[PDB]
């Protein structure tokens, strides 16, 4: 119903700099001010943000009233913000159809309501404002503006204050914001405040505070913009015309920031890790200050796009239900070995049970044993006392460790114990459980000893009797319901876990997400966390085993348990990096080493071809330097050198040299002059 | 390996089966000792004969283990417990006669009723029907009647039985490589030359005597004080410089001086220690008394009560007819459970017995990590001493005021502190020469230097020489005047209480020094004293495993016992007494007797 009449423009994007703008605060409530890496959907710094200028200096004035196709993927930075209440309101349908669900966004103060509903409409909606006596010029206009019905998601509240009247200067506005809708969390995090420039995206410090979370969570893969052309009087020609505006569209990528969280989530120096070698150096420093010297960065030049996990499709219920509610009443000499076989267990859910006494682990913490899952597992359920529960720890030796069930000095597992009062206690004495307090030597770990021999104490050939020097090792506990807590009947299950190259058998409960084809992702697989591009390359791999090694435990190869297909991990970026001369001082430019592989393979093998323009003018398409340790892009060769003395600059002479004396246009650089 | 490892693994085996079956042995002992029935008779039969049989055969097969070959001194001292407590040298007939003697003693002493000739049917038992008769009951002609009737009612059936019992116990100790029954009672205070400098039982007699020599003046001043305060209440029945009548003490057979305190407080017209009506109106029952005890014990830094200590171990009558022979009794059952019983009232002395056996339990859990044959007191004295130190520290009126027991308007002047020290002086020092003379009389009897025809004329002469008490009728020799007490009927060792009071003020000197609380040990409450409490906790935890002389050297930096803690506990009371008995004369005279006068 809307036709592309006069006024429309072509795509004509302005791929300008995103600057140091647009950082939101996850975890709005105050934290322990850790300056740790924050990984997820986040906005690239200084990326090619598409600025379109919808100005009205002339009649046309290159009016960006167009409705261009714009992809959402994993988030948007939107700074289409101005105090003059122009182009307010936007439509964010997933495909912009009747099938798609449109998540409107209100940036005006007259009605703060966010509803999805259906919102089926044509190519171009519109809004206008003619005249009103309260400096609002009737911003609400008689139009269609699509429709709302049977709304799946709704947010109604008081129309609180956002903006009013008009901007005093050209873009006297710093009210930028970022959206991405995921898992019942929606970010409308904004920075409503006026800051005036001439005409540019300002390089002010990205410190936009959290605003609200919404439980909508509907997936968005594409979106669209929305315009407001004034009917009454934008100009005295009384035509349909958007007032002077200059609006911004950027996208969020999987990447990492450095956030202080000092005072309720505030920050001092926001640093996007995949910006430049200085930024990744800062991310590796775990602080907000660059050092001065040779420096190795973390492997986050390109971040994992997705966190792929590939567990075997087991969906089995483990016998742990009859392990903690077990009728199997063993003893420490007759300790069980109940193999759980191939199953999926509710790991650390028994840890949530408040009726249990001691869940010490010694090697794999209760948190990391839900997602790292295990090739082999045994139960080891039997009965001990309280001092014996203290004894059953692997580093402790005694009559229940040395002369009974012994644990190895590493054990890579966990042990649980709890009280079996009124479960293993008989009023006349529950002697049915036993122990072996006598043995010829200490028991090796996981050595069963049912042998009820005469124990041959001294040199007495007993042969079935307990003489003066002959003693029966198989001796009972002697529980009572009145017995004390140190001698109380305790049921212990020594949940022995071990991970080998064998395929995983019992794993933690989670959904195995569908594998990606070719992208640098956070591979988990059978709990094997790490970073790299998933590839279908086939190598000499044994079919049964899954854990690869490659070189120095690079573990390139890992098996998909569903289709039994090898899936190699080739890291998206490699180590062996070195910031030759960082930028703590006025040497603003920066370059880090990449690989002994030549830098011509950086966009294609190290995969920097789809990065920010900073990685273009700094790392893919700029000056190339090479050393014995590898190659880097960002610094340039020179024939002048000196004795290499200071540890700055790897091997070929480079340090914090100055260049302002020759010319003050660019100040210092990273030209490899001399290790000062 | 050598035989030391064989002895170690044997003691490991013996300890574990000892806990395993002695737990239900002590449990059945507790079950009989809390409910009287007809099948608990067979419960005693099994919990006796069975445990005795396995303990005796495990010690009997230990005889081949050489003691001197053992290098490990806890294992060594385990062998001196186990091997020296070997097979009884009496025959089966003689030993079963001895056990029947013990049963006859307990039964006929626990059934004693002094009954008036006009109405012999209506009369009271000893506890709790006759303890009041020697107390608040004035007009002492019926006190004389009850005294003489009780002495006759024990004498006419227990004089020759005790006389023959002495010969059997002396024969039992003679085969145990000990000279007499007193020596087997004193074997608990035995050390080695490497650590405890030997400390034979000859050192025990000389130490007991040198303790008694300089507690005699304090007791003499106290006895003169009590004589002067029984002058006005009791006309002409007490000599000004003589002894005091035996039938006119606080309780039966002159054991405690507790109920003489209302009759002997100087200026108790002001509000004082007594809180019994406030115990009634505050709702503080026996159980709340015990929660007060565990607040005191978590304040001092000792472990609190266990869940078994909640649910089992009923103190008083449970309302279900469970008849109990209630006496203040703790129970180290072994393993993990510990129990308490007595007819728990709300009075002061029973409140201190509650803390006393509660400290017994704290002692028992503190060396609960020890072997079972080591799971006893560090001697016969420490085991009662720790609980009595707890009972004495909790009794201080400053402590009573701090945790809300005592009235807010109570005064901490010198005179009321002297009144409290006087109550403690009765409850302790009126028993010191009594227990000294009784245990020394036992030692003389078991040594046998006095024949049976002169036991009584000896008994009443150090009753006038060591404890300074005269009696109305010496009962010739046909009665059994020293045999009507509880610990002598059931034949408990009675140096336990004497050395309890000896080590009591030594441990209280430690718990006033390391705890650093002010006041010359009078208001020196040990609550909220973690460092001194934990130092006491290692002093408990070493237990019997290291000899108690070394334990004393650890706690008070003195390897031997001494009287001087009595001086630092009682010196304002003592100095008060010299300014109190200045009218009378300190000491006693054996010449004046109610039968002689
Ligand atoms: C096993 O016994 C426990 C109680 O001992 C049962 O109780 C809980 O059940 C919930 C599920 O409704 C579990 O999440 C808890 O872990 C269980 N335990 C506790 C301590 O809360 C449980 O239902 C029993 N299971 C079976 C299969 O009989
Ligand atoms: C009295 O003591 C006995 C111990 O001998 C307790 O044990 C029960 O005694 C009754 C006698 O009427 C027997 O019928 C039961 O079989 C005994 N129970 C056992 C052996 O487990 C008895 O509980 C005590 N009385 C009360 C009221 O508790
Ligand atoms: C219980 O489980 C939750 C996961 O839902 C976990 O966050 C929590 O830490 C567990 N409880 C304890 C005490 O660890
Ligand atoms: C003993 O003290 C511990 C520590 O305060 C407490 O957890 C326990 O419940 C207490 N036991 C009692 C009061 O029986
Ligand atoms: C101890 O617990 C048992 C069962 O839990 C109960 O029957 C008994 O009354 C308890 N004893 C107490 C609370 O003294
Ligand atoms: C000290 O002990 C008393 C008991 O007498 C108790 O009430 C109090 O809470 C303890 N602590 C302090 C700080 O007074
Ligand atoms: C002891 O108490 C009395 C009051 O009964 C007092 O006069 C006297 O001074 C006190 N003694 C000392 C040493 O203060």
């Amino acid at each position: 119903q809307c036709v592309n009449l006069t006024g429309r423009a072509t795509i004509q994007p302005s791929f300008t700099n995103s600057s140091h703008r647009g950082v939101y605060y996850p975890d709005t409530i105050f934290r322990s001010n850790s300056l740790v890496l924050s990984q997820g959907y986040f906005l690239p710094f200084y990326s090619n943000i598409s600025w379109y200028y919808a100005l009205t200096k002339t009649n046309g004035a290159e009016k960006r009233v167009d409705n261009p196709i714009l992809d959402f993927k994993d988030g948007i930075y939107f700074a289409a913000t101005e105090k003059s209440n122009i182009v307010r309101g936007w439509i964010f349908g997933t495909t912009l159809d009747n099938t798609s669900q449109s998540l409107l966004i209100v940036n005006n103060a007259t009605n703060v309501i966010i509803k999805v509903c259906n919102f089926q409409f044509c190519y171009d909606p519109y809004l206008s404002g003619y005249f009103h006596n309260n400096k609002t010029w009737s911003t609400r206009e008689f139009a269609v503006y699509s429709s709302y019905a049977n709304c799946t998601f709704e947010y109604v509240s008081k129309p609180f204050m956002l903006d009013i009247s008009g901007k005093s200067g050209l873009f006297d506005t710093l009210r930028e914001f970022v959206f991405r809708n995921v898992d019942g969390y929606f970010k409308i995090y904004s920075k409503y405040s006026p800051v005036n420039v001439n005409s540019n995206l300002p390089s002010g410090f990205s410190a936009l505070e959290p605003l609200v979370e919404l439980p909508a969570g509907i997936n968005i893969t594409r979106f669209r913009t929305l315009l407001t052309i004034h009917r009454g009087d934008p100009m005295p020609n009384n035509g349909w015309t958007v007032f002077s505006a200059a609006y911004y569209v950027g996208y969020l990528a999987p990447r990492t920031f450095m956030l202080k969280y000092n005072e309720n989530g505030t920050i001092t120096d926001a640093v996007d890790c995949s910006l430049d070698p200085l930024s990744e150096a800062k991310c590796t420093l775990k602080s907000f200050t660059v050092e001065k010297g040779i420096y190795q960065t973390s492997n986050f030049r390109v971040q994992p796009t997705d966190s792929i996990v590939r567990f075997p499709n087991i969906t089995n219920l483990c016998p742990f239900g009859e392990v903690f509610n077990a009728t199997t009443f063993a003893s420490v000499y007759a300790w069980n070995r109940k193999r759980i076989s191939n199953c999926v267990a509710d790991y650390s859910v028994l840890y949530n049970s408040t009726s249990f006494s001691t869940f010490k682990c010694y090697g794999v913490s209760p948190t990391k044993l839900n997602d790292l899952c295990f090739t082999n597992v045994y139960a080891d359920s039997f009965v001990v006392r309280g001092d014996e529960v203290r004894q059953i720890a692997p580093g402790q030796t005694g009559k229940i460790a040395d002369y009974n069930y012994k644990l190895p000095d590493d054990f890579t597992g966990c042990v649980i114990a709890w009280n079996s009062n009124n479960l293993d206690s008989k009023v006349g004495g529950n002697y049915n459980y036993l122990y072996r307090l006598f043995r010829k030597s200490n028991l090796k770990p996981f050595e069963r000893d049912i042998s009820t021999e005469i124990y041959q104490a001294g040199s007495t050939p007993c042969n079935g009797v307990e003489g003066f020097n002959c003693y029966f090792p198989l001796k009972s506990y002697g529980f009572h319901p009145t017995n004390g807590v140190g001698y109380q009947p305790y049921r212990v299950v020594v949940l022995s876990f071990e991970l080998l190259n064998a395929p995983a058998t019992v794993c933690g409960p989670k959904k195995s997400t569908n594998l990606i084809k070719n992208k640098c992702v956070n591979f988990n697989f059978n709990g094997l966390t790490g970073t790299g591009v998933l590839t279908e390359s086939n190598k000499k791999f044994l079919p049964f085993q899954q854990f690869g090694r490659d070189i120095a435990d690079t573990t390139d190869a890992v098996r998909d348990p569903q289709t039994l297909e090898i899936l190699d991990i080739t890291p998206c970026s490699f180590g062996g990096v070195s910031v030759i001369t960082p930028g703590t001082n006025a040497s603003n430019q920066v370059a880090v080493l990449y690989q002994d592989v030549n830098c011509t393979e950086v966009p294609v093998a190290i995969h920097a071809d789809q990065l920010t323009p900073t990685w273009r003018v700094y790392s893919t398409g700029s000056n190339v330097f090479q050393t014995r340790a590898g190659c880097l892009i960002g610094a340039e060769h020179v024939n002048n050198s000196y004795e290499c003395d200071i540890p700055i600059g790897a091997g070929i002479c480079a340090s914090y040299q100055t260049q302002t004396n020759s010319r003050s246009v660019a100040s210092q650089s990273i030209i490899a002059y001399t290790m000062s | 390996s050598t035989t030391e490892d064989r002895a170690k693994i044997f003691l490991d085996n013996f300890n574990h089966e000892a806990e395993d079956l002695s737990y239900q042995s002590s449990l059945a002992s507790w079950e009989y000792n809390t409910n009287i029935s007809d099948e608990n008779v067979q419960k005693m039969d099994e919990a006796g004969a069975k445990w005795s049989a396995f303990y005796e055969e495990q010690s009997k097969l230990a005889k081949n283990y050489p003691l001197e070959e053992i290098q490990t001194v806890p294992v060594k001292l385990q062998l001196q417990i186990l091997q020296q407590s070997g097979s009884p040298v009496l025959s089966e007939d003689k030993s079963k006669r001895l056990n029947s003697i013990l049963n006859a003693m307990s039964t006929i002493y626990s059934t004693g009723k002094v009954c008036k000739p006009n109405n012999p049917q209506e009369c009271f038992l000893l506890e709790p029907g006759l303890d009041n008769i020697m107390g608040t009951s004035k007009d002492y002609n019926e006190r004389l009647w009850a005294w003489e009737g009780w002495r006759a009612e024990v004498g006419k059936q227990l004089r020759p039985l005790y006389e023959e019992y002495v010969a059997l116990k002396n024969e039992m100790a003679r085969g145990y490589h000990y000279e007499d029954y007193g020596d087997y009672w004193r074997r608990d205070y035995e050390t080695e030359e490497s650590s405890g400098s030997g400390y034979s039982r000859d050192q025990l007699m000389k130490d007991v005597d040198r303790i008694f020599t300089e507690i005699k003046p304090l007791y003499e001043h106290l006895h003169a004080y009590v004589r002067t305060k029984l002058m006005d209440t009791y006309p002409f029945h007490i000599s000004p410089t003589g002894c005091l009548p035996a039938h006119l003490l606080g309780d039966m057979w002159g054991r405690f001086w507790t109920n003489l305190y209302p009759l002997t407080v100087p200026f108790g017209q002001k509000p004082n220690i007594d809180v019994t009506d406030a115990m009634v109106n505050q709702g503080w029952d026996a159980n709340r008394i015990f929660k007060e005890a565990e607040k005191f014990f978590v304040s001092v830094g000792l472990p609190n009560m266990t869940e078994g200590f909640w649910n089992n171990s009923m103190l008083t009558e449970p309302g279900d007819g469970r008849k109990v022979v209630c006496h203040p009794t703790a129970w180290d059952l072994g393993k993990g459970d510990f129990r308490i019983k007595m007819c728990t009232k709300v009075t002061m002395e029973d409140f201190l017995t509650a803390h006393h056996e509660m400290g017994h339990i704290q002692y028992d859990m503190a060396y609960a990590t020890q072997p079972y044959l080591l799971r006893n007191g560090a001697n016969e004295g420490f085991h009662e001493a720790v609980g009595e130190v707890m009972s004495l520290s909790v009794a201080t009126p400053k402590h009573l005021k701090t945790m809300g027991l005592l009235s807010p308007d109570f005064l901490e002047d010198n005179e009321t502190e002297i009144n409290f020290l006087l109550k403690q002086a009765l409850n302790i020092v009126g028993t010191l020469p009594f227990t000294y003379m009784l245990e020394k009389w036992r030692w003389m009897v078991f040594r046998g230097e006095i024949p049976k025809e002169e036991w009584m004329k000896k008994w009443w002469e150090m009753k006038r020489d060591l404890v300074g008490v005269v009696e109305p009728v010496p009962h010739d020799e046909t009665y059994c005047d020293p045999a009507s007490l509880f610990h002598v009927a059931n034949d408990y060792s009675f140096i336990r209480y004497y050395t309890r009071t000896i080590f009591e003020f030594q441990f209280h000197e430690a718990l006033c020094r390391i705890a650093q609380h002010d006041g010359p040990l009078h208001k020196c409450d040990i609550s909220n004293s973690t460092d001194a409490g934990k130092k006491l906790h290692q002093m408990l935890s070493v237990g019997k495993s290291q000899p108690w002389t070394v334990t004393l050297k650890d706690i008070v930096d003195s390897r031997n016992m001494d009287v001087g803690p009595l001086l630092r506990y009682f010196e304002p009371l003592y100095t008060w007494l010299q300014e109190q008995n200045r009218k009378s004369y300190v000491g006693w005279n054996t010449d004046w007797s109610p039968y002689s006068d």
